[PDB]
């Protein structure tokens, strides 16, 4: 961890990447007035309750957080960032813009790669929201390393999802709306199990929208929910 | 800090084992007074004598000591030493005893040995003092915190040689001035240079005031030395 | 209010020490001895605070026996009231001081001299030729003034501390209930049985 | 968030070298060659700015350092490390003394501190040792003029004149023919400057050599008048210019 | 009441030409009670001499601390400590106890063995030092010190008339103080030697 | 590969593995089975005790938490003490701060998150023990499956334990049957002791052998040992 | 390999490797960067390279701004290079709250390189594999560049390049320098020395660059900012028109 | 002290007298109580001048470091790192504080923290021993949405009052003037400001 | 006490009494009350004497510290910053109130600071039991930009004022010049207008006037 390799490399970090790879796939996309979170839940087995082991966290009430590995250690994160939410609007009143917290969880994630009596991060994060000036949307690795995206994708589907994303931002740079974008992310995510295809799965949406939700993290559940399944089980044929 | 399948403990052995290669100290103890003679570890021309001191420091005003080891370990030993002397004459109104100074440096030794993971002191002692119970009193003290009561010896590079030698000559019923002489001779006969000369040496005794009652350490100046080292026919 | 006297003649220290305990309106004991043995030629008397003062005398006893042991050597009387003066000096700043005086009466074998040290609560120490802590000593340092000599006999000393007694049983406000006697010389520490009527 | 090596870094060895202070000795070995040479009224600290880049300005980094008005370093081995050392010098001249007794301490006893600082980190868990020997030069009334070693150990010496670092042996041996006890302080800076000549590759100017003196009391220096007592500084750095004018008559 | 007030007792310093004289009663007291005739004020280290008024525990105390720190100071330094160093060394530990003061006045005598220059100094419980040239007074009678000191003294006394100038001082002061006196020494501090000279003064 | 990555939970593997959490997961293998199952009304615990002779107790699988929960253990026994005691402190601090009695799910979490902190930290080890979690809360029934890694997991039905797969494929078998046993506690626990069997190469399962649990709409959480597990053989 | 390879305590030859390794992780950004003195400014230039185009440009970036006057760029991994500027801000602010008046950019500098030395000398620590280079006006010594990488070491420069083609940028501007005898760029805008920073880049690295190629910072008296994509498109077409 | 703050159609005027007094005597008669914390946030103290500026000092650091990660504060941000200090501390704390701002979004705001640390938004805010005398005064005379002219001529009769009558306020009225157009500081003599 | 502190055109200077008191005793007749923090930076302070001179002392300490870190010449407000931090701290139980005045790279500085930790700033400042003595004289003389001759003339006149009229102070006038280009000049005894008069008898007492009891050498050797 706090070792540099010969040539200025951290192995056990580019190992927990691995821990990464071989997890679930996550995607974001960054909409015209807010941002879409989806994820693959494998199912196991028929005895998993459907709907009831929910993967997308909140953070504060306008942050939706999602992550592949290492699921705990992505609980670990979202504890920590709940934290570090409380703390900035306890002293500066506002909640906590997207940039700044992602931030926090940077220099939190960057910080387990510093001693020889840590590990870092076994998970990757997709997560963002709404502020005074907009929707963010934001990966951060097991190094600390994070950028704004567009659109974000990780775990095993990611390079076909990297594609779908790709493609979307081609053929939309004029924006594409909240409601569009839910749609789109139940597609790249069915595209994505394509890998996975031995075992079943399920599908799970959140948003926060300016005009869809009020800049609040909300479960896209229902008929909307249905109807972005629907879409994906068309366009997969 | 550990043990050895033998029940040795390395690091205090290999502390040992360093000390063996600092100049020699010698101590004798005589019916009116002490010796300490020590030499120093082969230097220049250009090293200023007359305020250097790498091997005999005072505790207080009847207590001294002659170092083999680290200098600087000493110096963090000898300091510790120096308040707990004072400690006691605070306390109780009176100079320590010698035993009790020696025994508490022993066991701050000893607790490097025991616990914390830290390297011991690679540090040999030799403490000559005075005081009303015991006179004259000389000791020593290595890394392990073992202490033991001397009327000779001698610390660092050659014991073995420089004790042999001490035991044939030495006799109870000997002066400082003859104790000055065995301790200069066993020195010359050990010495791993051409001659054993001023520039090359620390000495010091602890008499009886010049004249008066009292006791009184003589830390030698460098002239001193080169004048006594020809009066014993070393020139 | 406790009766605490000490008296250095020639060859010995004497010590006398009232035998009342009193708590309200009620004398608990007539037999109390304010007294510990710190080492074979050293005596400590004490008055004050009502827990305080055996506490700390036993602490005291304590460690001069811890110290004896140690060293195999009995320190002299000047090192001991170094020792319980540093202590009660500490006291007095700690949380809850030691509201206790002593008077420690030694045989220094060393010098061949007796020695008595008056200290009082804070770590006042003063070497008296004769001491009394607390309203007593209002009568008897003026008694001693008149009376006392520096070469006066074990036999002397113990006639000269009778004058101190008899003058406080005839002018003190309280009933302190005689006092025991105790002498420090050469062959350690003995205590006189008659005094209450000898 | 919390050490996992609170034990020694440096050990004995089985034949009893202490390997992590001999290793940082070598490090000492390749620095730039530093040296002291001391007068009858003074004492002179001298060492080469070898710089990284030419880009780089070299006036902003100085290696000769003012510890208290009376004192002075300089330094062979790892720069960095003797940076933060003459913090904690300069500090624990106040903390331990000046705070105290209202004085400067005298050079032996910062030294003694400095030493103090050096053999820590020699003990302590989790730490290297320094990777540095300095020079200190000082002046103080009850003591004269004195120069003094310091080494990664933590020992320190009293010297007549002394080098470190690169070309040691060689200046030390050059020093031993060249020194005597009725050098004034201008011939003691003639031969810093010789003997530094040795040991320089490159140009060799007051632009590229470092050069401090312990003279007498520089009243220009203190910055207020009106205490007769207060005389101003003994410590101070030769200008640039200083140098190449003692450079024209070498 | 008043720590200060408690033990009772004077200390006096004073410049002359090429000497110092330090001075102090003998008195220990417990409020009216007079307990000790023999408690002396006056301490040295060295060449340098601390006078001491105060709650008596603190002057035993302070002698203890300063007898110390300046044995430790002489080992390092191999010198003994001197008159201006000390003073500065006695200013820092009091004001070490800041907001747990002793209660003391202390008095600084002595003469630096390099200038030869005759040194006096004062100080309050907190260690605000009072850099006097002439005298210094300090103690339960302290007013009554500074009125004959004011009155009696000049500068460039010899040795065997400042005696005299000190002692007088001394006594007359102490004898309008209830609290003062039962006894009183004196020292005359040359450069090369010093002499100590026990008074007879009133006993009441 | 495994060499020189597993002397510690604070090192991961050229695969991103962590073995000291796989070591702990194989703990929980080598203990002895316990089935978990539930209706929409009731939440049941069915466990295999194990004995160490024929002269000694038969060791408890099931500890209690609070009146509407509890979970059964398979692996390092301690651990499981230590695990349940933070849970009863949760559920106890739930009722006193906030007169709010826990949600199971909330228990879930609560768990995760402590496991976590021991796969993460130095000198440490992680928990040696497995949980199934049963309890009936303001949104009914629910069994949770607790892994030492953090993993939890909401199910109907699963076991956990040395051949525990072969009970876990008949639940999954029987699914449709079991979630419909609403407002009958006997054929629920009927269901239970059927599941456990399709684990046995041990033997008969005895009155000393056997430990079940309930929990539901109008039932608290109720151990049953010895005499009174007769009814179900 | 042993503990000397793995924590930093010295090597037999005196070398400490943990501290070599982070000089290496510098470059593992492969970005070049660019500090020059003008007469009243001082100015930085950094590529942008953003090869994702799920990328928002904007995000990206290895330029900070440390207080109202220091600005920092940064050569190294993100993680790193936002730990130190972290730390640098709080170390700005606060040098201001306790002393009264704004931390200067060289004191900056030796505080970073002193928290640099610590990573070096303890062995739970490792260092930053980051270089940092500072820049302002100061109010006392003007335009300054100050720049401090793992070792702890630190010093000003009259101009300087980082990153692993630091050599040809480097040889570039002492070959200028050489020209002009003097150390800095006489030259009264910054938006000519910005022009100068670009076309020297440009030459020694034989690049064009577009403006979404380049990253810009510029400190003034009393301001230290950034350029907008726009700001550094004015710029480009301004060095055309001749160059 | 007489201190206020009013909101106008541009922005945001702050307003105080300069007399600081220890009992009846003027320890300072040309104090400067209007105080920044950032850029467009000043405050104006009243209560204990160790205390405000202890407090005053520490919100500084706070929004220049706020600034430096995130950009510029909000005055509602300033208002709350001033409660923060002002409410955690009143035990020990004799600060009243009035904090006055101007940003682009939010145009003009006045924030009130009077003793016992609680938080007031306001159209405008008075504050100070001279206050009191005022308080008929600016409740008849203030309207919203003033212009800078008319908002500098109500501060300053509003003041003048509070000085005529508290005898712990006098000397000069300073003004600082917060709009987009940037900050200006103002200054009024007893010559004038007494005729009115 | 009487302290003042008087801006002028290039510079400031600071003045003040040399009297010290234990209640109504003087006990030292001159005294300096004029302490330097840096070369630059001069400092006088009334209240608790010993509080004063240690608070001066501590961060003049800090102050070479911080300018030997920072290469830079310490300025004003960084002693005003430290001091007031410090003071505030101890919530006036250290009782030194200061005028702080003097010279540094970005001007000229003239500062009051009060025990519980506020500091004020002004052309003119007075401070002490001689204060409103000093302040009078002030507000009836002092203009805008003074010459260096007119502000000595104008804070020893304060300084004066004190002297006559406040019994707190007396004796002499101490001050301390600070221009902006120059070194700071401190004028010990700058005015003596209080010498004792010479005594009309001699008290010098005939040897052997006092009675000794016993006498010893005493030993100072070892
Ligand atoms: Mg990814
Ligand atoms: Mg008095
Ligand atoms: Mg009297
Ligand atoms: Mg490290
Ligand atoms: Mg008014």
């Amino acid at each position: 961890n706090s070792v540099f390799s010969p040539d200025g490399r951290n192995f056990q970090v580019e190992y927990a990447v691995k821990a990464v790879e071989n997890g679930t796939t996550s995607i974001g996309i960054k909409c015209n007035d807010g941002v879409v979170f989806a994820v693959e839940k494998l199912i196991t087995s028929k005895l998993l309750v459907p709907q009831k082991n929910v993967k997308i966290q909140v953070v504060d009430r306008h942050i939706g957080c999602v992550y592949s590995g290492l699921i705990p250690d992505g609980r670990h994160l979202v504890n920590r960032g709940r934290e570090e939410a409380a703390s900035f609007k306890k002293l500066y009143k506002t909640p906590i813009p997207i940039p700044a917290f992602a931030d926090r969880l940077g220099q939190y994630v960057q910080a387990h790669t510093l001693y020889n009596s840590v590990r870092p991060f076994g998970v990757s994060t997709i997560f963002g929201g709404v502020d005074k000036n907009g929707a963010h949307l934001y990966m951060l690795e097991p190094s600390g390393s994070y950028w704004g995206y567009k659109g974000a994708a990780t775990g095993k589907g990611r390079q076909s999802a990297k594609a779908e994303l790709e493609k979307l931002v081609d053929h939309h740079p004029e924006g594409l709306s909240a409601r569009e974008a839910v749609k789109q992310a139940a597609k790249i995510i069915y595209l994505a199990h394509e890998d996975n295809k031995e075992k079943d799965f399920e599908l799970e949406i959140s948003w926060c929208s300016l005009s869809e939700t009020n800049g609040l993290h909300k479960f896209v559940k229902g008929d909307l929910l249905q109807e972005a399944i629907d879409f994906a089980q068309k366009e997969i044929n | 800090t550990i043990f050895s399948p033998e029940g040795r403990l390395y690091q205090v052995e290999y502390a040992l084992e360093s000390i063996s290669h600092a100049g020699t100290a010698i101590g004798i103890m005589a019916s009116d007074g002490i010796v300490l003679a020590a030499e120093r570890k082969v230097t220049s021309t250009l090293l200023e004598q007359d305020t250097s001191t790498e091997k005999l420091y005072k505790l207080n005003d009847k207590i001294a000591v002659a170092v083999a080891g680290l200098t600087a370990d000493a110096e963090i030993l000898i300091n510790t030493a120096r308040i707990h002397a004072q400690n006691y004459l605070k306390t109780y109104n009176e100079d320590i005893p010698v035993e009790i100074l020696v025994r508490r440096l022993s066991d701050i030794k000893q607790g490097y040995t025991q616990h914390g993971g830290l390297r011991p002191f690679g540090v040999s002692f030799i403490y000559a003092g005075y005081d009303d119970r015991y006179g004259y009193q000389l000791y020593t003290s290595n890394p392990s915190g073992n202490y033991t009561g001397w009327k000779a010896i001698s610390v660092g590079a050659n014991t073995s040689a420089a004790q042999t030698l001490l035991q044939m000559d030495y006799k109870d019923d000997m002066k400082v001035d003859d104790a000055i002489e065995l301790a200069l001779k066993t020195l010359s006969k050990t010495t791993d240079s051409s001659a054993l000369t001023y520039d090359r040496l620390e000495f010091a005794t602890i008499r009886k005031g010049a004249n008066d009652g009292e006791v009184y350490q003589k830390i030698f100046k460098p002239q001193e030395i080169k004048d006594i080292l020809v009066k014993t026919g070393i020139t | 209010m406790d009766i605490i006297l000490g008296i250095r003649v020639q060859d010995s220290v004497i010590l006398a020490s009232s035998k009342a305990v009193t708590r309200g309106i009620s004398v608990l004991k007539d037999s109390d001895d304010k007294t510990r043995q710190l080492s074979p030629h050293t005596l400590m008397s004490f008055a004050g605070e009502a827990g305080d003062t055996v506490q700390f005398a036993e602490y005291i006893q304590a460690n001069i026996q811890l110290y004896s042991i140690r060293e195999d050597y009995e320190l002299s009387p000047q090192a001991v009231s170094s020792f319980v003066r540093q202590e009660l000096a500490k006291s007095i700043r700690s949380r809850r001081p030691y509201q206790v005086n002593v008077l420690i009466g030694g045989y220094d074998k060393k010098k061949n001299k007796p020695e008595l040290y008056q200290i009082d609560y804070l770590g006042t120490k003063v070497e008296l030729p004769y001491g009394a802590h607390g309203y007593s000593g209002f009568y008897t340092f003026s008694l001693l003034d008149h009376h006392y000599r520096p070469d006066m006999t074990t036999e002397e000393g113990l006639d000269l501390l009778k004058l101190c007694v008899q003058e406080l049983e005839k002018r003190m406000p309280m009933d302190f209930k005689g006092v025991i006697v105790k002498i420090v010389d050469k062959d350690g520490i003995r205590q006189v049985d008659d005094f209450q009527a000898q | 968030m919390t050490d996992r090596y609170s034990f020694s870094l440096t050990t004995f060895s089985p034949s009893g070298k202490l390997g992590q202070i001999d290793y940082a000795l070598t490090a000492v070995k390749q620095g730039v060659t530093s040296l002291g040479i001391k007068a009858t009224n003074g004492v002179v600290i001298a060492t080469e700015k070898k710089s990284s880049s030419p880009l780089a300005m070299s006036e902003t980094l100085s290696k000769v350092s003012l510890l208290t008005p009376d004192i002075g370093a300089v330094y062979s081995g790892m720069g960095p490390d003797y940076r933060v050392l003459v913090d904690k010098s300069r500090k624990v001249a106040h903390t331990s003394y000046k705070r105290i007794y209202g004085e400067y301490p005298p050079t032996k006893l910062l030294v003694s501190e400095v030493a103090k600082i050096m053999q820590e980190a020699t003990q302590s868990g989790g730490v290297r040792p320094f990777g540095v020997s300095l020079l200190i030069a000082g002046h103080d009334e009850f003591n004269g003029f004195s120069l003094y070693q310091v080494d990664p150990s933590g020992s320190y010496f009293p010297w007549k004149a002394t080098a470190i670092g690169k070309g040691s042996v060689a200046a030390k041996t050059f020093l031993e023919k060249r020194w005597n006890d009725e050098l004034e302080l201008e011939d003691a800076i003639h031969i810093a400057l010789l003997t530094l000549k040795e040991s320089v590759e490159g140009e060799f100017n007051g632009d590229t050599i470092e050069l401090a003196i312990i003279g007498d009391e520089n009243p220009d220096l203190l910055g207020y008048t009106g205490i007769p007592t207060d005389k101003g500084p003994r410590f101070r750095k030769l200008t640039s210019q200083e140098i190449n004018d003692r450079l024209e008559a070498l | 009441s008043d720590p200060s007030s408690i033990n009772g007792g004077i200390v006096v310093a004073m410049t002359g030409k090429d000497c110092v004289a330090i001075a102090c009663d003998l008195r220990l007291g417990s409020q009216s009670l007079g307990v000790s005739n023999k408690f002396e004020k006056i301490f040295h280290y060295g060449h340098v001499f601390l006078g001491i008024t105060g709650l008596a525990t603190d002057v035993t105390t302070l002698n203890e601390m300063f007898r110390y720190k300046t044995n430790l100071y002489k080992l390092k330094e191999e010198r003994a400590i001197e008159p201006e160093t000390f003073t500065q060394l006695v200013s820092s530990s009091l004001y070490e106890r800041r907001f747990g003061p002793y209660f003391v006045g202390p008095v600084v005598a002595g003469i630096n063995s390099k200038s030869g220059k005759p040194f006096i100094a004062g100080f309050d419980l907190i260690g605000c030092i009072d850099e006097a040239k002439d005298f210094i007074v300090s103690g339960t009678a302290s007013d009554q010190l500074f009125g004959m000191c004011e009155s009696l003294y000049e500068p460039n006394l010899e040795p065997e008339d400042l005696f005299e100038t000190i002692s007088q001082a001394l006594l007359n002061a102490a004898d309008r103080d209830a609290l003062s006196g039962w006894g009183a020494v004196v020292y005359i501090i040359k450069k090369d030697e010093v002499v100590k000279r026990y008074l007879k003064m009133r006993q009441d | 590969f495994r060499n020189n990555y597993d002397g510690d939970t604070v090192t991961f593997s050229p695969t991103g593995r962590l073995f000291q959490v796989e070591y702990a997961l194989e703990a929980i293998k080598q203990g002895s089975v316990t089935v978990g199952l539930r209706s929409n009304t009731h939440a049941v615990l069915v466990a295999l005790k194990r004995n160490a002779d024929e002269l000694s107790s038969y060791q408890k699988k099931i500890i209690k938490c609070d009146e509407h929960m509890g979970l059964s253990l398979a692996g390092l026994a301690p651990d499981a003490r230590v695990l349940s005691n933070y849970l009863r402190q949760q559920c106890n601090y739930s009722s006193l701060v906030f007169n709010r009695k826990l949600a199971v799910e909330r228990a879930g979490h609560l768990l995760c998150d402590k496991a976590q902190k021991n796969t993460q930290s130095y000198g440490g080890r992680p928990y040696g023990v497995g949980l199934l979690i049963i309890g009936y809360d303001k949104s009914g029934a629910h069994l949770l499956e607790f892994q030492p890694s953090g993993n939890v997991t909401e199910l109907y039905g699963t076991a956990i334990g040395a051949r525990s797969q072969g009970a876990k494929t008949y639940l999954e078998r029987t699914l449709d049957t079991f979630i419909k046993i609403d407002g009958n506690p006997d054929e629920l626990i009927k269901a239970g002791v059927e599941a456990i069997s399709q684990s046995l190469r041990d033997e008969s399962l005895t009155v000393d052998n056997l430990s079940i649990a309930i929990v539901g709409k109008d039932t608290p959480f109720t151990i049953y040992d010895g005499e009174a597990v007769a009814k179900y053989i | 390999a042993g503990y000397d390879r793995h924590i930093t305590i010295f090597s037999p030859e005196g070398r400490l490797y943990q501290v070599e390794y982070a000089f290496k992780a510098t470059n593992q950004t492969n970005i070049n960067s660019l500090a020059v003195r003008g007469k009243d400014c001082t100015v930085v230039i950094s590529q942008k390279k953003v090869p994702d185009k799920l990328l928002d440009p904007t995000t990206v970036s290895y330029i900070f701004c440390i207080s109202r006057t220091i600005g920092m760029v940064v050569n190294g991994p993100i993680p790193d290079a936002r730990n130190a500027a972290l730390r640098a801000k709080a170390e700005a602010a606060e040098f201001r709250y306790k002393y009264g008046y704004d931390m200067p950019c060289d004191v900056l500098a030796k505080r970073m390189a002193n928290l640099s030395q610590i990573y070096t000398q303890r062995a739970y620590m490792r260092p930053l594999g980051v270089i940092l280079t500072f820049v302002s006006v100061d109010e006392e010594l003007g335009p300054s560049i100050y720049k401090t990488d793992p070792a702890g070491y630190y010093v000003g420069y009259k101009a300087t390049a980082t990153g692993p083609k630091q050599q040809e940028i480097t040889t570039n501007l002492e070959n200028h320098f050489k020209k002009s005898k003097i150390d800095h760029i006489n030259e009264e805008s910054w938006e000519k020395v910005v022009e100068f920073a670009i076309t020297h880049m440009i030459d020694a690295l034989g690049t064009e660059f577009s403006k979404n190629d380049l990253e810009v910072g510029v400190a003034t008296k009393d301001k230290f900012f950034t350029l907008s994509a726009e700001n550094i498109e004015e710029r480009l077409v301004a060095i055309a028109e001749q160059d | 002290t007489s201190i206020m703050a009013v909101t106008f159609k541009d922005g945001v005027i702050l307003g105080a007298d300069s007399r600081t007094t220890t009992g009846a005597y003027i320890a300072n008669r040309v104090t400067d109580k209007l105080t920044r914390v950032h850029d467009k946030i000043w405050c104006c103290r009243s209560g204990s001048a160790a205390d405000t500026q202890a407090i005053a000092d520490i919100v500084q650091y706070h929004l220049e470091l706020y600034t430096s990660q995130y950009g510029t504060p909000s005055t509602e941000t300033a208002a709350s790192v001033f409660k923060e200090l002002c409410y955690e501390n009143k035990d020990n704390l004799t600060a009243g504080i009035i904090v006055a701002g101007y940003d682009d979004k939010n145009k003009g705001e006045v924030y009130t923290i009077p003793l016992g640390g609680s938080v007031h938004k306001l159209p405008y805010a008075i504050a100070g021993s001279g206050s009191t005398f005022i308080y008929g005064y600016c409740d008849k005379n203030f309207r919203e949405n003033m212009s800078k002219e008319e908002t500098v001529d109500f501060i300053k009769h509003s003041l003048s009052q509070a000085i005529k009558w508290d005898g712990s306020s006098g000397g000069v009225i300073r003004m600082v003037v917060l709009t987009a157009a940037g900050v200006e500081r103002l200054i009024f003599y007893p010559d004038e400001y007494e005729q009115l | 006490t009487t302290i003042v502190g008087v801006k002028f055109n290039n510079g400031v200077v600071i003045a003040a009494d040399t009297r010290s008191t234990q209640g109504p005793i003087v006990a030292d007749k001159n005294c300096a009350k004029l302490h330097r923090i840096s070369p630059k930076i001069w400092c006088a302070g009334a209240g608790t004497a010993a509080d004063t001179e240690a608070v001066t002392q501590l961060i003049g300490s800090n102050i070479e510290l911080h300018s030997l870190y920072t290469s830079r010449e310490p300025r004003v407000v960084s002693a005003l910053q430290m001091l007031k931090q410090h003071l505030f701290k101890y919530q006036g139980h250290i009782g030194a109130y200061l005028i702080v005045a003097g010279v540094d790279p970005t001007g000229s500085h003239l500062f009051s600071i009060h025990a519980h930790g506020s500091t004020d700033v002004g052309y003119y400042l007075s401070l002490g039991s001689g204060s409103l003595a000093a302040m009078a004289v002030l507000e009836s003389h002092w203009k805008q930009d003074l010459t260096k001759e007119e502000a000595i003339k104008l804070a020893s006149d304060a300084i004066q004022a004190g002297i006559w009229n406040d019994l707190g102070s007396g004796s002499n006038v101490d001050v301390c010049v600070m221009e902006i280009g120059k070194d700071a000049e401190y004028l010990r005894n700058y005015l003596t207008p209080n010498v004792r008069e010479e005594k009309q008898k001699s008290y010098k007492f005939p040897r052997g006037t006092t009675a000794v009891l016993k006498e010893s050498i005493v030993n100072i050797c070892d």
